[PDB]
């Protein structure tokens, strides 16, 4: 009973960088934030991305996306009700495809932040999605998509 | 010998990398010999004791252990002639079935040696033969108490 | 592709909306999030054969495979366009990049391997177990694509080695590494798996006792 | 694993991804690469160094909530990332596996299971002992360093140890 | 020999009448013809009735009335030396240990647990088949 | 059938031996972490490829299907050789009672 | 009565399925008659006690009866050809192979869920010039120039040339009425009309059974090259509403989630529904538009959690 | 190979001589060395594959 | 008929009297052929008292805890049907 009803594989999270939050009649999958750090944090006043997809669970609908804002101000260029039954991607994660050159909608919704506050990945930070059904806090992490490791600097042996 | 050293493989070293404190195998058992103290080690429940200011590490027990072991493989014939008192001058062998007591505390000795080294192999036997691999060490742990038994009961039963 | 995506729809539609959301969102203890996985990890999962896995349970075995080249790239690309991450690497042509993988290094290679991969597969990439009716499979047939992807993504108890913490070129190196190994012949003899110390005192108990204890029974009398 | 160069570069968190172990050393400024004789034997001590390797485990975020701390320890994790010693507690062999999704480090010289999640504490096998959580950090340039030494000796233990 | 025999062509031409039958009325009035399943198994079970059958006959041909096979037979007709009977022998549970071993190589895939399980059934078939041949040992 | 013994009783022996260690192996799925065999008893057939149900229970129960078969197929082999040849010197095969 | 005597069989809601709980209730009349008679004869031979009264005087002795057995070796005889008479006219009437069916449902059924396809509607009085898509359908002939070897082999398949992974058999349509482990899938259809359903299995053979058909089929894989009728015929459903319906075969684990739903709505309600299925919308939102029910009111796609003491 | 034969055969010889009483009134002390003999295999053997520094 | 009887005198030393007889065991005389029955039930005691002491350790687990429970009130009751015929005389 290995595979009883408590099971290993089952209960398994997503090996992605983003949290999952299932709070809400809307699933929130694959939620995390692109901000390159070149530095110790990220300054406060430059915008960073983010990115998540929210998934309608029941046919029966909650496709407003309010204002999913926090600390930062979140706002939502080119807003639309895109959850039907269906898949609402706001933005573009590292690897993401686009099947044709012209945009529907222009962005699909892409999600920017001013941060007024520093971040550094590796952290978590709370990001309240409000929806008409409700509201959840998710604590958004911070994701490198594909971006290859930055040179470190030649050690200086002393 | 000549025909194992060149037909079969004993301690392929290259593919074992220099030690390193860090770089670790899945495998990682001692040749057979020491198998039963690896075994040992595994099946014991992490057991420690922590006096005034001090520990007494779970691999103390094995330590002991061997002592028991030893101690009692090297002293086994005066524990013999304690019990049973053969103290007569013996140089008639004696067929394992007409001793049915010492053939059946051998066979336990036996099936707790099996049960130790195996249990070294806990990790190769769940990978190859499909096992959880506590519920391997869970048999082990089991069975160095039941598995001595019942090899004594039917090696008694069996001599007789 | 479009006409890529739409037989990498089809395909999922019906053979594991049951497992993961027709929304690729995990259904809640059937199956995980699809979204963001990538290409690289649709490859190296259906690839192996294991996502039509038919059981939840300890550990989801390899098998194989239930789709054909074309069919993976085709899901693949249409988890890809989902979620959007890891994409399994190509060459030139454009098919699934197999030779191209192959590091050059293999010492540098072998202590990557040692260090990350060895933990729990073996010296030589056999396999090894785990915690609780898991293990980590022998590295033998996975073939240099497949190890890349696993690095790349981490399956089920694996660590997910990004891109960051195995840079492209050491990810090439431990995949020549985990060849070479695989398919090196064991110099000194037959090679008794990779595991040392078991099969080798089996053998002698087996080989060399029985053939000691049997020309001992020859020359000896019986009595 | 290069042959003998720079064997020890600086670290960064975006490296390391949610389920993702790295060991990682204690590479000091002093300790630089190996190019010269000086250095690569300072090197090679950190890598000779039975209780300096450390396993650096990132915990999903949606695990986040379910981590459990140890008294004197509750800061130790930087963000999601936490450093746990690779050495044993059992007989001081290094605890190499990690397992993500059920967050089990794993020690194979006697199958010694740990509790990632919960402080690194022994949750099957010999071991009795919780692995020692090595406090770490970011640096300025965004590295991680560690935040102070280990609050307990690291190795196995022995007869003046828990006092 | 001739009951045990007529039994078995009395099974053998059933059989055979049941394949004939299957493999007309498949290859035509079926969707593909011939199952070649049912009708291959039909017709190999014919014929394995139709060897032990025709050995049957052979014997009974080649063999007087025993008294077994007659009627009105008594007790004292039959009695005399029957053949060897094998008595106690330990070397069917190798076999089967042997063949088990085999087995869960062959189930979990163990080429090294195969080639250890078929060496086994080879020796204690071995011993079994010696087992009351082997001579005294000559020092 | 008036008989001393059946007629290859080693064989018998075998018989008995081979199934309760095939029966053994097969019901051996349940200490697997998988299980045991998930396919149905009649394991029809695309349910039983190794895409379906890829645990070593599934082999394990078809390995240990197949020597209790073979151990089936001597115990059949030694019966019907025990009635054919073994009998008593008075019991026609139209005397043997029904069981037989 | 016959509720009662039918063994808990459905009322039917097509012809075939009527006739066929009519044969159900003749064949178990006949079966308990034969049961009563027989319990009655051990029963009564049960009286046949050792009564003390009899002394050392054993019975007639007399077994060996040769026209009573041949009696009662006949009439069973008589019995089954009866049987299998009516067996054989029923069954005539299970697949009647109209070539113009009004609606041909595309039942593909994969893995722990169905899916219907709405093949082709083709009512009789004149309407629905509908059709399924069918660009969908790929093969996977790995015809290459050439395999691992330098040239020579230039393998062309495994199976008549062809890669086991090919899904050419599954044919694909416009309209599918996929079902989700959280959405049961319902399969809309019109009373009073002939159906025909074209049965495919996706990945593992399995079962097709609606209980209130009296009538249940096997979705094969691939049911061509395993010389399997997959499509069949029903004339008619009168009753409408909903009905549940079960894989009745070997799934896999979760077999006992593939339940479906089968709606059977009025010709014009059927219209209305392909009418707004055609335009972009769920099965939920297109049943509801025509004022029924979205999800399905026989069946509910239960917990996918593995049990009730699993934490959540 | 010979190591691990050594071991082996040394197991197989105590068992037998145990099995059949080889131990009792003359020969204790041989069985006594043979034990410590045997520890010293068991441990020399230990220090032979760990001479290469693997 | 290549074969000849064997008489053996072995030196006899308890005087094997108490414990074991020939119809038991037939080889009383021959050698150690008698385990007091305190010694058994005593190892069976502590047996399921380790089997017990077990469920103490590090496993989160209750599987273990049962099957050990199970093992060792297997064992007690074997003791105890031992002993309480022993005490009877081998009745019931
Ligand atoms: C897959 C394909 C592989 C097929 C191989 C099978 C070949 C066997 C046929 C040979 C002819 C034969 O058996 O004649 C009986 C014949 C007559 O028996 P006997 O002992 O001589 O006569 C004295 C009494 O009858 C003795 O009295 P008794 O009471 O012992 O009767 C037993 C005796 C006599 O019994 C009979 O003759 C009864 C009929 C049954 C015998 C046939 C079954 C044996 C094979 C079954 C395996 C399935 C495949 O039969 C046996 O010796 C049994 C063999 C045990 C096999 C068990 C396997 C598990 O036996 C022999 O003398 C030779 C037997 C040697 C068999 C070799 C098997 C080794 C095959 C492994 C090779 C590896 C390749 C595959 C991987
Ligand atoms: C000889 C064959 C046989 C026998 C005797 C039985 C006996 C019983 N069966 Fe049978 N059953 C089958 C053969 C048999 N079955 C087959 C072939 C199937 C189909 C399988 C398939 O679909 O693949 C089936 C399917 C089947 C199912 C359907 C399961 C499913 O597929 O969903 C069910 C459900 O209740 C069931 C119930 C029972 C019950 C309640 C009994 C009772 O008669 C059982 C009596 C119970 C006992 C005798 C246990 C009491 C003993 C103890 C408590 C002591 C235990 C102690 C130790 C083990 C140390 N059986
Ligand atoms: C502490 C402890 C012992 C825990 C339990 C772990 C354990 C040993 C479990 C049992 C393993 C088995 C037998 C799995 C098969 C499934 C199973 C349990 C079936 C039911 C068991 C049962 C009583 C069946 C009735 C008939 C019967 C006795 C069947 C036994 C079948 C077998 C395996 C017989 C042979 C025994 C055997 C050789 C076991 C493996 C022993 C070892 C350590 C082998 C080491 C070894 C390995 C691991 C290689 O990979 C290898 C590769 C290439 C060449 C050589 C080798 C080699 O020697
Ligand atoms: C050992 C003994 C007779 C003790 C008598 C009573 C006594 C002195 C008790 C006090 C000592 C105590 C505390 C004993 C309990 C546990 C114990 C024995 C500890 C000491 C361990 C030790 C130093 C020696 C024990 C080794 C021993 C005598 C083994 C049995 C030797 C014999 C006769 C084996 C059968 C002959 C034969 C044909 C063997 C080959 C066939 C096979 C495969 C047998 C099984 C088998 C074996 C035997 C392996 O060693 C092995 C190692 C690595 C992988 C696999 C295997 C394996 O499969
Ligand atoms: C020579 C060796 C002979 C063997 C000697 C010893 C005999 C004593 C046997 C004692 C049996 C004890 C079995 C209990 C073991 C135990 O306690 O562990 C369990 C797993 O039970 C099991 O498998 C049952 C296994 C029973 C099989 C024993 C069969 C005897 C075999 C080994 C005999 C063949 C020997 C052949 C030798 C060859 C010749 C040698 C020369 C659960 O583990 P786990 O896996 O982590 O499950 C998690 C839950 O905990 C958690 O709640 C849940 O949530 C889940 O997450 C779940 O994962
Ligand atoms: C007096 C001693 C006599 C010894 C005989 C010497 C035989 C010489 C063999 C020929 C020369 C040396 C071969 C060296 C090349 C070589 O090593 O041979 C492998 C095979 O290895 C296997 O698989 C096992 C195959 C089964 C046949 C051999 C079984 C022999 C055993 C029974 C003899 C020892 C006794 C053990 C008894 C134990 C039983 C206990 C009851 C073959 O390749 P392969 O098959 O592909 O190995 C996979 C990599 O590819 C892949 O990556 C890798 O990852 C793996 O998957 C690997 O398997
Ligand atoms: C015959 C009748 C025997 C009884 C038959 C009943 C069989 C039903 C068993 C499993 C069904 C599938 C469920 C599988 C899930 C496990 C159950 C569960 O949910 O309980 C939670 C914990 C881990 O969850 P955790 O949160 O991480 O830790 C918690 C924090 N304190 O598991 C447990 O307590 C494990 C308890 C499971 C029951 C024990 C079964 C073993 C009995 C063996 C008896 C054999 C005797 C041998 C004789 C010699
Ligand atoms: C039954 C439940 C299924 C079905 C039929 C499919 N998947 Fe999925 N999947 C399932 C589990 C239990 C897990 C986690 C453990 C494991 O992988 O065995 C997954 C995971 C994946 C992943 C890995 C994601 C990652 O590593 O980040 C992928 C890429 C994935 N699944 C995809 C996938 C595809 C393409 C399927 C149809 C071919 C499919 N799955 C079916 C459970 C199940
Ligand atoms: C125990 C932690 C762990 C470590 C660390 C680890 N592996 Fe794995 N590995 C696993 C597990 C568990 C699987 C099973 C994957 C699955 O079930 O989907 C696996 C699977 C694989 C596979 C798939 C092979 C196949 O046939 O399916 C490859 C290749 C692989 N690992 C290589 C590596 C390499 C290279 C490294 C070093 C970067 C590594 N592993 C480090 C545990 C680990
Ligand atoms: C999931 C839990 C729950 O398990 C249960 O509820 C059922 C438990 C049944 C009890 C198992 C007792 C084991 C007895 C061992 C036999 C004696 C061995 C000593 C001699 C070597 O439990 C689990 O985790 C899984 C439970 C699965 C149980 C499967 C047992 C299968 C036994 C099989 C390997 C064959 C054993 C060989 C017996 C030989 C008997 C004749 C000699
Ligand atoms: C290897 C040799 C092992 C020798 C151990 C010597 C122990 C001395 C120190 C014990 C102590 O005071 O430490 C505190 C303790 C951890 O907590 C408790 O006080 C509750 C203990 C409850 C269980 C006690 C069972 C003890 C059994 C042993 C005495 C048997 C040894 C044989
Ligand atoms: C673990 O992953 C599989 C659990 C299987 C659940 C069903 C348990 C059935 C047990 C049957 C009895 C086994 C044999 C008992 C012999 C003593
Ligand atoms: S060496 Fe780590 S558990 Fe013992």
């Amino acid at each position: 009973c290995s595979a009883g009803q408590i099971s290993q594989t089952t209960t398994q999270e997503p090996a992605v960088n983003g949290v999952n939050a299932q709070a809400g009649q809307v699933s929130l999958r694959n939620v995390h934030l692109r901000a390159p750090q070149q530095t110790d944090y990220v300054e406060p006043g430059t915008t960073v991305e983010l990115l998540f997809v929210a998934a309608n669970d029941s046919t029966e609908s909650n496709k407003l996306k309010s204002i999913t804002s926090d600390v930062g101000e979140v706002t939502l260029t080119g807003d639309s009700t895109v959850p039907a039954d269906g898949v609402l991607i706001v933005g573009e994660p590292d690897g993401q495809i686009q099947a044709v050159e012209n945009a529907e909608a222009a962005d699909a919704v892409t999600a920017e932040v001013e941060l007024t506050k520093p971040i550094t990945n590796g952290l978590l930070y709370d990001f309240t999605f409000t929806f008409e059904d409700g509201e959840t806090t998710v604590a958004v992490p911070i994701s490198a998509g594909e971006q290859p490791r930055r040179p470190v600097p030649p050690a200086g042996p002393g | 010998l000549g025909l194992m050293g060149g037909l079969l493989t004993i301690n392929p070293i290259w593919n074992l990398g220099p030690y390193k404190p860090s770089q670790v195998s899945a495998g990682s058992q001692p040749d057979f010999y020491m198998m039963w103290t690896d075994g040992l080690i595994r099946l014991w429940p992490a057991w420690e004791f922590y006096p005034f200011g001090h520990t007494i590490p779970q691999g103390v027990w094995v330590a002991v252990g061997m002592g028991l072991v030893f101690a009692l493989l090297i002293a086994y014939p005066f524990i013999e002639k304690k019990v049973t008192g053969d103290d007569a001058h013996h140089n008639l062998l004696q067929r394992p079935r007409d001793v049915p007591v010492r053939t059946a505390i051998g066979s336990m000795a036996i099936a707790l040696y099996l049960l130790l080294t195996f249990a070294c192999m806990n990790d190769i036997i769940a990978l190859k033969f499909h096992i959880s691999l506590n519920a391997t060490t869970w048999i082990g742990r089991i069975g160095m108490v039941v598995l001595p038994a019942i090899v004594y009961f039917v090696a008694y039963r069996w001599a007789i | 592709q479009s006409a890529l995506l739409r037989t990498g729809k089809q395909l999922f539609e019906t053979s594991c909306v049951s497992c993961h959301g027709a929304n690729l969102q995990g259904v809640p203890d059937r199956g995980p999030s699809l979204i963001g996985t990538g290409e690289a990890a649709v490859y190296f999962q259906v690839s192996t054969g294991r996502m039509p896995a038919m059981r939840g349970e300890a550990q989801a075995p390899s098998k194989p495979p239930h789709f054909d080249e074309s069919q993976i790239d085709a899901l693949g690309a249409y988890v890809q366009a989902n979620g959007g991450g890891p994409t399994v690497p190509r060459d030139d042509h454009g098919a699934v990049a197999q030779e191209s993988l192959i590091g050059g290094d293999v010492a540098r290679g072998g202590d990557l391997f040692r260090l990350n991969c060895a933990s729990c597969h073996n010296f030589t990439g056999k396999g090894g177990a785990l915690s609780s009716g898991k293990y980590a499979p022998d590295l033998g047939d996975a073939n240099p694509a497949q190890i890349y992807t696993a690095m790349l993504t981490g399956p089920q108890n694996m660590p997910k080695f990004s891109d960051r913490q195995l840079t492209p070129d050491e990810k090439r190196d431990i995949v020549a590494y985990v060849r070479e190994s695989a398919e090196t012949p064991s110099y000194g003899g037959y090679g008794l798996g990779g595991f040392g110390p078991a099969p080798e005192g089996m053998a002698m108990w087996i080989i060399g006792m029985v053939a000691a204890i049997g020309v001992a029974m020859w020359i000896g009398s019986r009595a | 694993g290069r042959p003998g160069e720079s064997p020890f570069v600086k670290m960064r968190p975006e490296d390391i991804d949610a389920g993702g172990m790295e060991t990682v050393f204690p590479w000091r400024e002093s300790d630089g690469d190996g190019t010269t004789v000086e250095s690569e034997h300072k090197l090679t001590e950190i890598a000779m160094g039975v209780r300096n390797p450390v396993m650096l485990i990132r915990i999903k975020p949606a695990d986040m909530h379910r981590v459990i701390k140890r008294k004197g320890q509750e800061s130790f994790n930087f963000g999601e990332l936490f450093a746990y010693t690779k050495v044993c507690s059992h007989l001081g062999c290094p605890s190499s596996l990690y397992e993500q999704q059920t967050y089990r480090i794993l020690c194979p010289c006697h199958q010694s299971q740990f509790d990632a999640l919960e402080f690194a504490k022994p949750i099957f096998g010999p071991a009795a002992r919780a692995l020692a959580q090595l406090p770490i950090t970011i640096d300025e340039d965004g590295y991680l360093v560690a935040n102070g030494d280990f609050v307990e000796p690291v190795g196995p233990a022995f007869w003046e140890r828990k006092s | 020999m001739h009951i045990e025999a007529r039994l078995f062509e009395i099974l053998t031409a059933f059989f055979a009448l049941a394949a004939v039958v299957y493999a007309v009325l498949t290859a035509m009035f079926a969707t593909g013809g011939v199952e070649w399943a049912g009708t291959t198994a039909l017709v190999l079970t014919t014929g394995l009735t139709l060897i032990t059958g025709t050995f049957f006959r052979f014997v009974a041909r080649r063999l007087d009335t025993r008294p077994e096979d007659y009627e009105d037979a008594e007790i004292s007709d039959g009695a005399g030396e029957l053949g060897f009977f094998a008595p106690h022998s330990w070397w069917p549970i190798l076999i089967s240990l042997s063949f088990s071993t085999a087995a869960v190589g062959a189930a979990l895939w163990l080429p090294w647990l195969i080639a250890a399980g078929v060496a086994f059934v080879i020796t204690s078939v071995c011993g079994l088949v010696f087992e009351y041949y082997w001579g005294p040992e000559k020092h | 059938i008036g008989a001393p013994d059946v007629a290859f009783p080693r064989l018998n022996a075998l018989s008995f031996w081979l199934f309760l260690f095939g029966a053994l192996i097969a019901i051996a799925g349940f200490i697997t972490p998988g299980g045991a065999a998930d396919f149905g008893w009649t394991a029809y057939s695309p349910l039983t490829d190794a895409i379906h149900s890829p645990g070593a229970g599934g082999d394990l129960w078809i390995m240990g299907l197949a020597v209790g078969g073979l151990g089936t197929i001597l115990g059949g082999v030694n019966m019907i050789t025990t009635v054919v040849c073994m009998r008593a010197p008075g019991m026609t095969m139209f005397r043997m009672p029904i069981f037989t | 009565w016959s509720d009662a005597l039918a063994l808990g069989w459905p009322t039917g809601i097509t012809p075939e399925a009527k006739l066929n709980r009519e044969l159900w209730i003749g064949s178990v009349i006949a079966s308990f008659a034969v049961g009563a008679i027989v319990w009655g004869l051990i029963f009564w031979t049960s009286a046949f006690h050792r009564k003390k009264a009899t002394d050392t005087e054993l019975p007639r002795q007399f077994g060996y009866n040769m026209p009573l057995e041949l009696t009662l070796t006949v009439i069973p005889f008589l019995i089954i050809s009866v049987l299998f008479y009516f067996t054989v006219v029923v069954q005539e009437r299970m697949m009647h192979k109209d070539p113009n069916p009004e609606v041909v449902i595309d039942v593909t059924a994969f893995q722990w869920n169905w899916k219907f396809g709405y093949q082709k509607i083709a009512f009789a009085d004149g309407s629905f010039d509908y059709d399924g898509a069918d660009p969908e359908r790929k093969e996977a002939m790995t015809s290459r120039p050439e395999g691992k070897d330098e040239h020579g082999i230039e393998k062309v398949g495994p199976i008549r040339g062809m890669t086991p992974e090919d899904r050419t058999y599954l044919n694909f349509d416009k309209i599918e009425t996929l079902g989700t482990s959280s959405e049961i899938p319902v399969l809309v259809l019109p009373a009073g009309k002939r159906i025909e359903f074209v049965l495919n299995s996706a990945d593992v053979i399995h079962g097709f059974w609606v209980p209130e058909f009296l009538f249940k089929r096997d979705v094969l894989p691939e049911p061509k090259a395993n010389n399997s009728d997959n499509v069949f015929q029903v004339s008619e459903i009168q009753q409408t509403g909903a009905f549940v319906g079960r894989c009745t075969e070997m799934c896999g684990t979760f077999h006992a989630m593939m339940n479906f739903e089968v709606r059977v709505v009025e010709p014009n309600d059927f219209k209305a529904y392909i009418d707004q299925r055609n335009a972009g919308k769920t099965n939920a939102e297109a049943l509801a538009a025509i004022n029924q029910p979205p999800l399905a009111i026989t069946t509910e796609p239960f917990e996918s959690r593995r049990g009730e003491l699993v934490p959540q | 190979w010979a190591a691990l034969m050594f071991a082996a055969s040394i197991m197989v010889h105590l068992a037998r001589i145990f099995f059949t009483g080889a131990f009792r009134r003359p020969r204790e002390a041989n069985w006594v060395i043979g034990s410590l003999l045997l520890i010293l295999a068991m441990f020399e053997g230990f220090f032979g594959y760990s001479l290469p520094d693997d | 008929m290549s074969s000849t009887q064997d008489r053996s005198q072995l030196d006899p030393e308890v005087e094997r009297h108490t414990g074991v007889d020939v119809e038991d065991v037939p080889s009383a005389e021959w050698g150690w052929s008698h385990m007091p029955i305190g010694v058994m039930h005593i190892g069976g005691l502590l047996s399921a008292a380790f089997l017990l002491v077990m469920m103490r350790g590090n496993h989160v687990g209750h599987v273990e805890d049962w099957f050990l429970i199970g093992f060792a009130a297997v064992i007690v009751a074997l003791v105890g049907r031992n002993w309480w015929l022993r005490r009877r005389g081998w009745i019931r």
